C-alpha cells in the first residue's frame, strides 16, 4: 500500500526511511556550506545570505566551536544543528572529565553520529534537517567529516552541502587532482572563499556575507579560531577576484 | 507518533457501549458451554471441553474447572490463559483476606474483586478486556450455598442455575423449564448433564468432553467438600443419568 | 503508664480504663475515655505514646466502620482483632512505629459468646479471660488468678474489678483519676456511669 | 523516545477473533513439523532441522533444548521467537521454583509459567504474540512422564502424542493408528522417527533430524558423585550416530 | 504509561466521549427520587432480560454509602461500583477528619468530582453511570436529593428520574408533583414512586424496588409484598373510573 | 487522529477553538464595572421545573474582595474556582495581604494550555482545555474595581463590561451602548438584569436568573432572591416609564 | 566531623522613627580571634525602602538576603510592579526562613 | 488495519513485513563479503567501493573490531552498521568485566540475535537493515563464523557470504566444498586463506580487484586484525603468480 | 498533500517542511504589529496593543526581563508568557551565579534552543509568538528577532505581526538615519513611532492604543504606556 512515508522509523518496501530522506530535502534547500582538508589542520567556511540591510553585519555567527579544538558548520534547520552542537559539547565535556585528553575527532564524529542514528529509530522523534560538516586537529593529524540526516558520516579530503553543493564539490574535485602534496592552511583559507564566491550563484538573487573559521597545527596551534580582519579581507578578495 | 495504531480499547460507542467488551463476549459465545446448578444440598458445575482428540491426556488436563478456595471453585468460558491471570490474582486474594481476618474469605468478596479487576480493563490502560466469563460456585457462612456469574464488563450477578458460552439462550430455558428450588443436588446433577446433552454442537455427549464438579456439605462431617469429578467418575454418572 | 483492664465473665467483656491524661508535670484532664467503638458489639481501650494512641484508635475505627457499610455486616471480634494485630505488626517494622497496646472486647453474635483480646505494640495477641496492659498486670494477674471464675455473671464482673481497682489504687505510684467501665454483650455496648462508688 | 506504545496490539474483532493469535496461528502452520510422543517409561519429542544453507553448521543450531535437567522443549513456527522463549523459561524455573523451593519445578508449572509469558505478549502494550508453539516434555516425581503444547494465545493442553506445523494433520492421523497405553520408550522413539519420515521431503538421517527423550536418569551426565539422591538428568539428546542406527530398522 | 486523550473536544463544541456516556444511562434501567417532607424515596426498576436470580445475592441497586445517605443509579453497573466504594471511603474520611458525617451536598460534590474529573483525564474513559443521592445531613430533618450524570455537573431536585424511559415518568412527576405540598407522609410518598415507576415498569410487583430514608440513619428497604401492596391500591384508583 | 495540541492551517488551536464553541451554548453570564464596585449576574437556566434553582450556583466567591461567573461545561470549574480560592488564600499566608485581582486572574489562565498528551514544556498533564469561559471581579487598592474575561485559550482580558455565553454577541452589543464611565452601581444591577432579559429564553424572574457584587467596603456578596425580586421590579416599572 | 555553620562576630542596631528608620551594624567580620575584614558591609538596600540585615554566620546571612532581594524583585514581576510593604516583607521573610526550619 | 506493514505485528499471512523490508535495506549498499575458516584463522572478504573522490578512503569500512579476539563485518547501510558495532563492542567488553572471560563470537551472535529478535516484537523499535557477521578463532570451537540477520536469527557457518550476489558466492564456495569434503580451507598460513577468498571471490563475481577494491580481516588465536591497501596488494600479487 | 504532513511537528513533508512550526509562524502574522530598531546608544521597541471590544482593554505586548533586557510579542500571549518567563530566569541565573548581566547574544541562543525542542518531539506543539528581544550589555544596544521556528536573528531593526512590512521597509528605508540616533532617545522612540504607523490602516494610534518600551547606556529597560505616550502621538 503506502503511508510508509507519515512515520520516523517505518521501512518502506524497499528498504528506506522516507522520512529521513525528506529531512534531506530541508538540507538541500539550505545555504551552501564547505569544509577544506589542509595538510595540518581543516578549514570550514559557510554561505550567509542576506535578507536585508537590516540584518547587523557580523552579528549573526553560524560556525560553532566544540570544546576548543573542533569547529562545526551545518546546512539545513539551523536551530536544528545548534541541537546536535549542544550534544557534542557534552558528549565531548564528557570524554575529557573522563580520560583527560580532549576527544579525538573519529571519538567525535561517531557520537555525533551514533546520536542523530537514533533519531531515525522511533516516530516519537524527527530526523535531523542538517547536514554538517565538522573536524580538527588532534593527537595524530587533521581530520573533516561530514554527517547526513541519516546519521551516516565519513571522513573527507574536502566536503560541501546545501543549495550549491554541486559546484563545491565540482571544484573540490579539482583541488584534490591538482594537490595531492596537500593543501596548506593559508592557501585553504583563500580557496574555501572563492568556492563559496563560486557556490554562490545558485542564489546568485540574494546578497550573502561570507565566514571562515580553521583549526591549523601551525597556524592556530591545533585550536579552531574564526578567521576575521586582514586575512579575511584578503581571502574575500582573492575570491571576488578569480570570479571575474 | 503512535497515536495512528492506537484502537483505543476503552471508548463508548455512540451507542453507549463499550466495543471490546462486546466483541469479547461475542468471543465468549463460542466457547465451551458451563453450567452451573445451586441445589438445597450443594451446587454443581458441569462444562463441556471445546476440541478434543484421541491423544488429548484428559487424567492430566482441565480447562474449564479450577479451584480458587477450599469452597469456592470457577467454571471457565473463554481464553483459557486470559482465565489462569485471574484465577490467580483471585487466589492471592483470598489468601490476603484469610491472613487479614483469620477467617475464609465471603464468596461475593472473592467475586466483585475479580469482576472489579475486570471492569478496570474496561476504564482505563487502553488494553483489550479478558476474554473470559466466570461461573462462580462457593460457600460461606452467611449466605451458605452461592451461585456467581462475572464477564469481560465486570458485571457480576447471582443465580440459582446458569450458564456461559455457547449456546446460553438455549440451555437458559432448558433450565429456566425444569429448575426447582426444592432440587436436590443429584438432581442437578442430571438436570446439568441433560442441559449440556441437548445444547451440545456435537455428535453425542461422551465423559472424554466433560469437566464435573459439586461443591457439597458431606452430611457425615459438617464442613464443605469440592469434588472435582475424574474421568471415570464422569463416565460412571453418564450412564446412570441415562446418557451412558 | 495507663490503666487498661479487661475481663470477660459469662455473657460479656468488661473493659475498664483509667481518666487521667498526664502530661510531665501536670494532670491535664481527668475524664479521659481511652476506648473507641469498632463496631457495635466490638470495644478497644488502648494506652501508649502520646500522639500515637488516639491516631491509631480512630484509624481502626475507621476502617471498620468502612468494612461495616461495603458488606452491611459486622466482622467477627476474632476477625477485627486479627486485622488489628496485622497493623501492629507491620507497623512494628516501619520508620515509626505507633507505639500502642489495647484490649479488644467484643460479643461474637454469631457465637454467642464474649471475647476478650490483648495486644501490644509489637503485634503480639493473644486470646484471655482476663487482661492488662503496662504496670497493672503486676497487681491484677494474681488477682484475677485468684478472684476469678468463668461463670461470673456480669455484676460478679464489675465486683471483681472494683477489687481490682481498689488494689491499684492502693499500691501504684500514680493517680490515674479512677476508671472507666464499659459493658459488652449482646446488646451492644454501654457504659457503667456509676463507678466512682458502685 | 520512550516506547509510548503502552495499548495492546491484539484487540477483539466484531466477529470475537483476536486477529493477532490467529496470525501467529498462522506462522506456526508455516513451521517445519515438530511432535511428541509418550511412552509409558519416557517421552520423545522430535523435529526436521531445515539447514538454510549446506553452508551452514546444523549442530550449531538446536531446535530441541533442555529447559531443567528433566524437562525439554521443541517448537515450530518462529525461531527466534523460540530462542528467547527458551531462555526466559530456564531463568523462570529457577527464580520462580529452585530459588524458592530448592527443586527444579514440576513439568506442569514450568508449562503453566512458558503459558504466563505467552499470554502477556497477547495483552500487554506495544508487543505483538510469540509467532510459535512449543511442545515441552518432562518428568518429575509426583507426576511422572508428562507432554504438553503451549500456543501463542498461552493455551496449553496435555497429550499422549501430537504434532505441530507444516504437516500437522497428517502426522497427528499417523499417530493416532499407532499410539496406545502400552508403548515403551524404544517403541515410541521408532513411532516418531516413522511420523517424521512422512514431513521430511529431502535427506532423512541423524544429521537432518534433531530428537531427544526424557527417560531415565543418566549418572553419567551428571558430572560428579558421591551423593546417592543425585542420580542424573532425565532429558538426553540423541545423537546423530544413536539416530541413524535406529534409521536402519526403519 | 497510557495516557491518550480520549475525551476532547469536537467542532461542534462537545465532548462524544461524555455524550456517549449518557447513552449509556439511557440504556441503565429506571431510578426515581422523589422527597417527602419528612423523608426521601428511592425507586428502581429490575431488568428482565433474563429471570432465574437469586435476589438475596444479587447486588441490589440502592446503595448506602453511609448510615445516613444513599445514592441510587442508571447505567453501567461495573462503573458505579468504582463511584460507590470511592465515596464509601471519603465519607468515613470526613468523619475521621471533621468529626462529624458528610452532608447530602458534600458527598454529592465529591462523586461528582470524581466524573469530572474522568471526562479530562488521559488514559481513561468517563463513568457510563448517573446517579440520585439521597439522605439527611447530620441532626438536620430537611430531605435532600440530588443528582449527578458523567459530565460531572450536579443539582438538587424535588424529584428527580434517570435511565430508560426516564421521559415518561419526568412528565410524571411534573404534573403530579406540587412543591407547594409535598408527600407529607412516607406512604403517600412511596405511593406517589411506585406510581411513577407503573408508568414504565408496565406490571412488574417483582420489577419494582423501594427504598426509605428518614431522619437520623433511618433507612429501610421495602419487601415485595409491601410495595406489591401499593401496586394493588393503585391499579384500583385507575378502575374506579 | 490528529494531536491535542495540534495547530490548524489558520494558525489556531483546534481544540482551544471547538472549546469556545461549547462555551457559546452556555448560560449567558455578565458583568459591569463601575467605580461603585462591579456587578456579576447569571442565567439560571434550569432544565425541568422540579429542579430546584438555587442549587444552581454559576456565580462564586474567590475571596472576600474577588468573585467569580461561569458559562458553559460548568464542571470544568470546580477545579479553577479551587485554584483560584487557594492561590488568593496562600498569597495573603505568604505575603499578609490580598491578592491583585489581575495576578489572581494571570494565576487561574495559567492552567489554561497546560493540556495534552506529552507537551515538551513541562507536565501538562490534562487531556483537553476547559471547556468553561470566566468572569472574574474584583476590586485591590493599587486598580480599584475590575472585571476580567479568563477563557480556555490562557489569555485574559479586561472589560468595562462583558458578556459570554449563548446571549453574548447581543448583549455585548447592549452593553456596547449601555456602558459609560459614571454609571453607578444600581445603574449597572438593573442594566445587567434588562440585559438577561433580552437574550433568556425564559421570562427572567428571581428565580431563573442571579446577582452578586464586589464593593471595597463589603466585599463580594451574592444577592438573596428576594433582594434581586425587587430590582426586577424596579425595572419592568422604569421600562414601562417610556 | 564537618560543621556546616560558622561565627562572624558583628553587631547590627535598627531604631524607628516617626517617619523614619535607621538600620546600623559595625562593618567588621571576625573568625574565632582573627579579623577577616574591618570593612566587609552587612546591611542592605533591598529596594521598595526596605534595609535588611541577617547576623550571625555569613555565609547564611549572605545566602538570605540575597534570596530576599530576588524575591523583591519577581514580586515585581508577578504584581504588575507592586510595591512590597514592610509587613509584606517581614511575612515573606518568615517563610524564607521557615523554609529551612530543619 | 493496512499497518500491519509499517510495525512489527502480524500480516494475516503470519508476516512480518518491517522485518522483511529491512532486510531489503541489507543490500542498499551493494556490497558483497564472504568468510572462510582455515586451519586456525578465520578470514572476511569484503568489497571496498568508494565513488566521491572528495572521500578520505581509510574511513570508509564495513569491518569493525568488536573485541581484542572478535571481528564483524555488515552488510546494511553505515549508520544501523555503526550503532550495532558499538553495541556489539561494549557487550563484549562488559561480557569479560562480569564473567572474566572473553566473549566467545558465537555468544555475542545469540546477544546480537536476541537484541534484534526484540525489535522484531516490540513496536517502538525499529528492526536494523544489516546482517552481522561475526568471526573469530575461540578459545574452544576454533575458528569460527557466525552471522545474524533482522529477523533474530543466528547460525554457526563453515563458510558464508552476503549481499546482492550473496548467491552466486555461496553456490561457489558450496562446490568447492563438496569437492574437498572438509568443512574449512586446508592452510596452515592465513595469507594462502585470504588468497583462497580473494580467488573465489573472483571466480563467483566474475570481476578482477585492485589493493583499493577489497577490505580483508583476519583473526587469529588471540587477535583480529584488518589488512592494509599494501597487505592486500601482497595478496592480489601472490595470487597473480598462480593464472 | 499537506493534509498527510501537517499532523504533528515531528513529521517532514516530502519537500522538507515542518507545516505544525509554519502553522505557527501563522499565528504570528495575524497577531498585531510591533516594532524594534536600535541606534548605538539604546534600542526601543513601539508595539500596536490590540483590543476586543471598545470595553476591553488593550492586551499588553511588552514584557521586561530584567532591568537590561525586554521583548515584545505578537501571536499567542501565554506562549510569550511562557518564554519571557523563561527569559527571565536566565537573566536572573546568570546575576546571581556569576554576578553578570546575560548578554542579549546569549538570551537569543537560548529562546532558539528552547524552542527548537517543541519540534523535534512528539505531543509537543511550536510556540505560536513572536519575539522582539531589545537590550544593553557589554557590547551595547541590541535588537533581537525570535520566530518559533527556533530561528533568532540581530538586526538594526525590524516589525512582526499584521501588516508589519510596512513597518520594515520603512526601517530598511530609514536605517542610515536612527542608527545614528545617539544620546536622545526621545528620537529614536519618534523614529519607532514613525515606522509603526506605516502599518497602520484601521485606526490611528491613540493613547491607551499605542505602548512603548525603551532600554540603552544609561536607561534601565523601561515600559510606557497611556498619558506616557501622549507625547508621541
Amino acid at each position: 500500500g503506502t503511508g510508509y512515508d507519515l512515520s520516523n522509523s517505518v521501512f518502506s518496501p524497499d528498504g528506506r526511511n522516507f522520512q529521513v530522506e525528506y529531512a534531506v530535502k530541508a538540507v538541500e534547500n539550505g545555504t551552501t556550506s564547505i569544509g577544506i582538508k589542509c595538510n595540518d589542520g581543516v578549514v570550514f567556511a559557510v554561505e550567509k545570505l542576506i535578507t536585508s540591510k537590516l540584518l547587523v553585519p557580523q552579528k549573526n555567527v553560524k560556525i560553532q566551536v566544540v570544546d576548543r579544538h573542533i569547529g562545526c558548520v551545518y546546512s539545513g534547520l539551523i536551530p536544528d544543528g545548534r541541537h546536535l552542537v549542544n550534544r557534542g559539547r557534552e558528549e565531548a565535556a564528557s570524554f575529557k572529565k573522563l580520560y583527560k585528553t580532549p576527544i579525538p575527532i573519529p571519538a567525535f564524529a561517531d557520537r555525533l553520529g551514533q546520536y542523530v542514528q537514533a533519531h531515525t529509530l522511533y516516530n516519537s522523534v524527527r530526523p535531523f534537517g542538517v547536514s554538517t560538516i565538522f573536524g580538527g586537529v588532534d593527537k595524530n593529524g587533521a581530520h573533516l567529516y561530514m554527517l547526513e540526516p541519516s546519521g551516516s558520516y565519513w571522513g573527507y579530503k574536502g566536503a560541501a552541502t546545501g543549495k550549491g553543493r554541486q559546484s563545491a564539490k565540482a571544484e573540490l574535485e579539482k583541488l584534490v587532482d591538482h594537490h595531492p602534496e596537500g593543501l596548506s592552511a593559508r592557501e585553504a583559507v583563500k580557496q574555501a572563499a572563492k568556492i563559496i564566491y563560486l557556490a554562490h550563484e545558485d542564489n546568485k538573487e540574494k546578497d550573502f556575507e561570507l565566514e571562515i573559521s580553521w583549526c591549523s597545527l601551525s597556524e592556530t596551534n591545533g585550536l579552531h579560531k574564526f578567521v576575521k580582519g586582514d586575512l579575511l579581507q584578503e581571502a574575500i578578495d582573492f575570491a571576488q577576484k578569480e570570479i571575474n | 507518533g503512535s497515536r495512528r495504531y492506537d484502537s483505543r480499547t476503552t471508548i463508548f460507542s455512540p451507542e453507549g457501549r463499550l466495543y471490546q467488551v462486546e466483541y469479547a463476549l461475542e468471543s465468549i459465545s463460542h466457547a465451551g458451554t458451563a453450567i452451573g446448578i445451586m441445589a438445597s444440598d450443594g451446587i454443581v458445575l458441569a462444562a463441556e471441553r471445546k476440541v478434543t482428540s484421541t491423544l488429548l491426556e484428559q487424567d492430566t488436563s482441565t480447562e474449564k474447572l479450577y479451584k480458587l478456595n477450599d469452597k469456592i471453585a470457577v467454571a471457565v468460558a473463554g481464553l483459557t490463559a486470559d482465565a489462569e491471570i485471574l484465577i490467580n490474582t483471585a487466589r492471592i486474594h483470598a489468601q490476603n483476606y484469610l491472613k487479614t481476618y483469620n477467617e475464609d474469605i465471603p464468596v461475593e468478596i472473592l467475586v466483585r474483586r475479580l469482576s472489579d479487576i475486570k471492569q478496570g480493563y474496561t476504564q482505563h490502560g487502553g488494553l483489550r478486556p479478558f476474554g473470559v466469563s466466570f461461573i462462580y460456585a462457593g460457600y460461606d457462612d452467611r449466605y451458605g450455598y452461592q451461585l456467581y456469574t462475572s464477564n469481560p464488563s465486570g458485571n457480576y450477578t447471582g443465580w440459582k442455575a446458569i450458564s456461559v458460552g455457547a449456546n446460553t439462550s438455549a440451555a437458559q430455558t432448558l433450565l429456566q423449564m425444569d429448575y426447582k428450588d426444592d432440587m436436590k443436588v443429584d438432581d442437578a446433577i442430571e438436570l446439568a448433564l441433560k442441559t449440556l446433552s441437548k445444547t451440545t454442537d456435537s455428535s453425542a455427549l461422551t465423559y472424554d468432553r466433560l469437566e464435573f464438579a459439586t461443591i457439597r456439605k458431606g452430611a457425615n462431617d459438617g464442613e464443605v467438600y469440592q469434588k472435582i469429578f475424574k474421568p471415570q467418575e464422569i463416565k460412571d454418572i453418564l450412564v446412570k443419568t441415562g446418557i451412558t | 503508664m495507663d490503666i487498661i483492664l479487661g475481663i470477660r465473665v459469662q455473657d460479656s467483656v468488661i473493659l475498664a480504663s483509667s481518666k487521667a491524661v498526664t502530661r510531665g508535670i501536670s494532670v491535664l484532664k481527668d475524664s479521659d475515655d481511652k476506648t473507641r467503638q469498632l463496631s457495635p458489639h466490638t470495644l478497644m481501650s488502648f494506652a501508649g505514646e502520646a500522639g500515637d494512641t488516639v491516631q491509631f484508635a480512630e484509624y481502626i475505627q475507621a476502617n471498620i466502620q468502612l468494612y461495616s457499610i461495603r458488606e452491611d455486616y459486622e466482622l467477627s471480634p476474632q476477625a477485627v482483632s486479627s486485622f488489628v494485630r496485622q497493623e501492629l505488626a507491620k507497623s512494628i517494622r516501619s520508620r515509626r512505629p505507633y507505639q500502642v497496646n489495647v484490649l479488644i472486647g467484643g460479643y461474637d453474635k454469631k457465637k454467642n459468646k464474649p471475647e476478650l483480646y490483648q495486644i501490644d505494640y509489637l503485634g503480639t495477641k493473644v486470646e484471655l479471660p482476663y487482661g492488662a496492659h503496662g504496670y497493672s498486670g503486676f497487681y491484677t494477674f494474681s488477682l484475677l488468678d485468684h478472684h476469678y471464675r468463668p461463670d461470673m455473671t456480669t455484676e460478679e464482673g464489675l465486683d471483681l474489678l472494683k477489687l481490682c481497682v481498689q488494689e491499684l489504687e492502693k499500691r501504684m505510684p500514680m493517680d490515674f483519676k479512677g476508671v472507666i467501665v464499659k459493658i459488652v454483650d449482646k446488646d451492644g455496648i454501654r457504659q457503667v456511669d456509676d463507678f466512682q462508688a458502685q | 523516545m520512550t516506547d509510548r506504545y503502552s495499548f495492546s496490539l491484539t484487540t477483539f474483532s466484531p466477529s470475537g477473533k483476536l486477529g493477532q493469535i490467529d496470525y501467529a496461528l498462522t506462522a506456526v502452520k508455516q513451521g517445519v513439523t515438530s511432535l511428541g510422543i509418550k511412552a509409558t517409561n519416557g517421552v520423545v519429542i522430535a523435529t526436521e532441522k531445515k539447514s538454510s544453507s549446506p553452508l551452514a553448521m546444523s549442530e550449531t543450531l538446536s531446535k530441541v533444548s533442555l529447559l531443567t535437567p528433566d524437562i525439554g522443549a521443541v517448537y515450530s513456527g518462529m525461531g527466534p521467537d523460540y530462542r528467547v522463549l527458551v531462555d526466559k523459561s530456564r531463568k523462570v524455573a529457577h527464580t520462580s521454583y529452585k530459588r524458592i523451593y530448592g527443586e527444579y519445578p514440576p513439568t506442569k508449572l514450568l508449562v503453566s509459567e512458558v503459558a504466563k509469558i505467552m499470554q502477556e505478549a497477547t495483552q500487554s502494550g506495544g508487543v505483538r504474540p510469540f509467532g510459535v508453539s512449543l511442545l515441552i516434555a518432562g518428568h518429575d516425581e509426583f507426576n511422572g512422564f508428562s507432554l504438553y503444547q503451549v500456543d501463542p494465545s498461552g493455551s496449553y493442553f496435555p497429550w499422549k502424542a501430537t504434532a505441530i506445523g507444516k504437516g500437522s494433520v497428517a502426522a497427528k492421523t499417523f499417530l493416532e493408528k499407532r499410539w496406545n497405553d502400552e508403548l515403551e520408550l524404544e517403541d515410541a522413539i521408532h513411532i516418531a522417527l516413522l511420523t517424521l519420515k512422512e514431513s521430511v521431503e529431502g535427506e532423512f538421517n541423524g544429521d537432518t533430524i534433531e530428537l531427544a527423550i526424557i527417560g531415565d536418569e543418566n549418572p553419567d551426565l551428571l558430572g560428579y558423585t558421591g551423593i546417592p539422591t543425585d542420580k542424573g538428568p532425565r532429558f538426553r539428546k540423541l545423537t546423530s550416530q544413536e539416530i541413524n542406527d535406529r534409521l536402519e530398522a526403519l | 504509561g497510557y495516557d491518550r486523550a480520549l475525551s476532547i473536544f469536537s467542532p461542534d463544541g462537545h465532548i462524544f466521549q461524555v455524550e456517549y456516556a449518557l447513552e449509556a444511562v439511557k440504556r441503565g434501567t429506571c431510578a426515581v427520587g422523589v422527597k417527602g417532607k419528612n423523608c426521601v424515596v428511592l425507586g428502581c426498576e429490575r431488568r428482565s432480560t433474563l429471570k432465574l436470580q437469586d435476589t438475596r445475592i444479587t447486588p441490589s441497586k440502592v446503595s448506602k454509602i453511609d448510615s445516613h445517605v444513599v445514592l441510587s443509579f442508571s447505567g453501567l453497573n461495573a462503573d458505579s461500583r468504582i463511584l460507590i466504594e470511592k465515596a464509601r471511603v471519603e465519607a468515613q474520611s470526613h468523619r475521621l477528619t471533621l468529626e462529624d458525617p458528610v452532608t447530602v451536598e458534600y458527598l454529592t460534590r465529591y462523586v461528582a468530582g470524581v466524573q469530572q474529573r474522568y471526562t479530562q483525564s488521559g488514559g481513561v474513559r468517563p463513568f457510563g453511570v448517573s446517579t440520585l443521592i439521597a439522605g439527611f445531613d447530620p441532626r438536620d430533618d430537611e430531605p435532600k436529593l440530588y443528582q449527578t450524570e458523567p459530565s460531572g455537573i450536579y443539582s438538587s431536585w424535588s424529584a428527580q428520574t434517570i435511565g430508560r424511559n426516564s421521559k415518561t415518568v419526568r412528565e410524571f412527576l411534573e404534573k403530579n408533583y406540587d412543591r407547594k405540598e409535598p408527600p407529607a407522609t412516607v406512604e403517600e410518598c412511596v405511593k406517589l414512586t411506585v406510581r411513577s415507576l407503573l408508568e414504565v415498569v408496565q406490571t412488574g410487583a417483582k420489577n419494582i424496588e423501594i427504598t426509605v430514608v428518614k431522619p437520623d440513619s433511618d433507612i429501610v428497604a421495602l419487601s415485595s409484598e409491601e410495595i406489591n401492596q401499593y401496586v394493588t391500591q393503585i391499579e384500583q384508583e385507575k378502575q374506579e373510573q | 487522529d490528529r494531536g491535542v495540541s495540534t495547530f490548524s492551517p489558520e494558525g489556531r488551536l483546534f481544540q482551544v477553538e471547538y472549546s469556545l464553541e461549547a462555551i457559546k451554548l452556555g448560560s449567558t453570564a455578565i458583568g459591569i464595572a463601575t467605580k461603585e464596585g462591579v456587578v456579576l449576574g447569571v442565567e439560571k437556566r434550569a432544565t425541568s421545573p422540579l429542579l430546584e434553582s438555587d442549587s444552581i450556583e454559576k456565580i462564586v466567591e474567590i475571596d472576600r474582595h474577588i468573585g467569580c461567573a461561569m458559562s458553559g461545561l460548568t464542571a470544568d470549574a470546580r477545579s479553577m474556582i479551587e485554584h483560584a480560592r487557594t492561590a488568593a488564600v496562600t498569597h495573603n499566608l505568604y505575603y499578609d495581604e490580598d491578592i491583585n485581582v489581575e495576578s489572581l486572574t494571570q494565576s487561574v489562565c495559567d492552567l489554561a494550555l497546560r493540556f495534552g498528551e506529552g507537551a515538551s514544556g513541562e507536565e501538562r498533564l490534562m487531556s483537553r482545555p476547559f471547556g468553561v469561559a470566566l468572569l472574574i471581579a474584583g476590586h485591590d487598592a493599587d486598580d480599584g474595581y475590575q472585571l476580567f474575561h479568563a477563557e480556555p485559550s490562557g489569555t485574559f482580558y479586561r472589560y468595562n463590561a462583558k458578556a459570554i455565553g449563548s446571549g453574548s454577541e447581543g448583549a455585548q452589543a447592549e452593553l456596547l451602548n449601555e456602558w459609560h464611565s459614571s454609571l453607578t452601581l444600581k445603574e449597572a444591577e438593573l442594566l445587567v438584569l434588562k440585559i438577561l432579559k433580552q437574550v433568556m429564553e425564559e421570562k427572567l424572574d428571581e428565580n431563573n436568573a442571579q446577582l452578586s457584587c464586589i464593593t471595597k467596603q463589603d466585599g463580594f456578596k451574592i444577592y438573596d432572591n428576594e433582594k434581586t425580586a425587587e430590582l426586577i421590579k424596579e425595572l419592568k416599572e422604569k421600562e414601562a416609564a417610556e | 566531623q564537618f560543621n556546616p555553620y560558622g561565627d562572624n562576630g558583628g553587631t547590627i542596631l535598627g531604631i524607628a522613627g516617626e517617619d523614619f528608620a535607621v538600620l546600623a551594624g559595625d562593618t567588621r567580620n571576625i573568625t574565632d580571634y582573627s579579623i577577616n575584614s574591618r570593612y566587609e558591609p552587612k546591611v542592605f538596600d533591598c529596594g521598595d525602602n526596605i534595609v535588611m540585615s541577617a547576623n550571625g554566620f555569613a555565609a547564611d546571612g549572605d545566602a538570605l538576603v540575597k534570596r530576599f532581594k530576588n524575591s523583591v524583585k519577581w514580586y515585581h514581576f508577578d504584581h504588575n510592579d507592586k510595591k512590597l510593604s514592610i509587613n509584606s516583607a517581614a511575612r515573606n521573610i518568615q517563610h524564607l526562613l521557615y523554609g529551612k526550619r530543619f | 488495519a493496512g499497518y500491519d506493514r509499517h510495525i512489527t505485528i502480524f500480516s494475516p499471512e503470519g508476516r512480518l513485513y518491517q522485518v522483511e523490508y529491512a532486510f531489503k535495506a541489507t543490500n542498499q549498499t551493494n556490497i558483497n563479503s564472504l568468510a572462510v575458516r582455515g586451519k586456525d584463522c578465520t578470514v572476511v572478504i569484503s568489497q571496498k567501493k568508494v565513488p566521491d573522490k572528495l572521500l578520505d578512503p581509510t574511513t570508509v569500512s564495513y569491518i569493525f573490531c568488536i573485541s581484542r579476539t572478535i571481528g564483524m563485518v555488515v552488510n546494511g547501510p553505515i549508520p544501523d552498521a555503526r550503532n550495532a558495532a558499538l553495541r556489539a563492542k561494549a557487550e563484549a567488553a562488559e561480557f569479560r568485566y562480569k564473567y572474566g572471560y572473553d566473549m566467545p563470537c558465537d555468544v555475542l551472535a545469540k546477544r546480537m540475535a536476541n537484541l534484534s529478535q526484540i525489535y522484531t516484537q516490540r513496536a517502538y523499535m525499529r528492526p536494523l537493515g544489516v546482517i552481522l557477521t561475526f568471526v573469530s578463532v575461540d578459545e574452544e570451537l576454533g575458528p569460527s563464523i557466525y552471522k545474524t540477520d533482522p529477523a533474530g536469527y543466528y547460525v554457526g557457518y563453515k563458510a558464508t557470504a552476503t549481499g546482492p550476489k550473496q548467491q552466486e558466492i555461496t553456490t561457489n564456495l558450496e562446490n568447492h566444498f563438496k569437492k574437498s569434503k572438509i568443512d574449512h580451507i586446508n592452510e596452515e598460513s592465513w595469507e594462502k586463506v585470504v588468497e583462497f577468498a580473494i580467488t573465489h571471490m573472483i571466480d563467483a563475481l566474475g570481476t578482477e580487484f585492485s589493493k583499493n577494491d577489497l577490505e580483508v580481516g583476519v583473526a587469529t588465536k588471540d587477535k583480529f586484525f584488518t589488512l592494509s591497501a599494501e597487505n592486500i596488494e601482497e595478496r592480489l600479487v601472490a595470487i597473480a603468480e598462480q593464472d | 498533500f499537506r493534509n498527510n504532513y501537517d499532523g504533528d511537528t515531528v513529521t517532514f513533508s516530502p519537500t522538507g517542511r515542518l507545516f505544525q512550526v509554519e502553522y505557527a509562524l501563522e499565528a504570528i502574522k495575524q497577531g498585531s504589529v510591533t516594532v524594534g530598531l536600535r541606534s548605538n546608544t539604546h534600542a526601543v521597541l513601539v508595539a500596536l496593543k490590540r483590543n476586543a471590544d471598545e470595553l476591553s482593554s488593550y492586551q499588553k505586548k511588552i514584557i521586561k526581563c530584567d532591568e537590561h533586557m525586554g521583548l515584545s510579542l505578537a501571536g499567542l500571549a501565554p506562549d510569550a508568557r511562557v518564554l519571557s518567563n523563561y527569559l527571565r530566569q536566565q537573566c536572573n541565573y546568570s546575576s546571581l551565579v556569576f554576578n553578570r548581566k546575560l548578554a542579549v547574544e546569549r538570551a537569543g541562543h537560548l529562546l532558539c534552543d528552547k524552542a527548537q525542542k517543541n519540534t523535534q518531539s512528539y505531543g509537543g506543539r511550536p510556540y505560536g509568538v513572536g519575539l522582539l528581544i531589545i537590550g544593553y550589555d557589554k557590547s551595547g544596544a541590541h535588537l533581537l528577532e525570535f520566530q518559533p521556528s527556533g530561528n533568532v536573528t540581530e538586526l538594526y531593526g525590524t516589525a512582526i505581526g499584521a501588516r508589519s512590512q510596512g513597518a520594515k521597509t520603512y526601517l530598511e528605508r530609514t536605517l542610515d538615519t536612527f542608527i545614528k540616533i545617539d544620546g536622545n532617545p526621545d528620537e529614536l522612540i519618534k523614529a519607532g513611532v514613525e515606522a509603526i504607523s506605516q502599518s497602520l490602516r484601521d485606526e490611528s494610534l491613540t493613547v491607551d492604543n499605542l505602548s512603548i518600551a525603551i532600554v540603552g547606556k544609561d536607561t534601565p529597560f523601561t515600559i510606557y504606556d497611556g498619558e506616557a505616550v501622549a507625547k508621541y502621538i
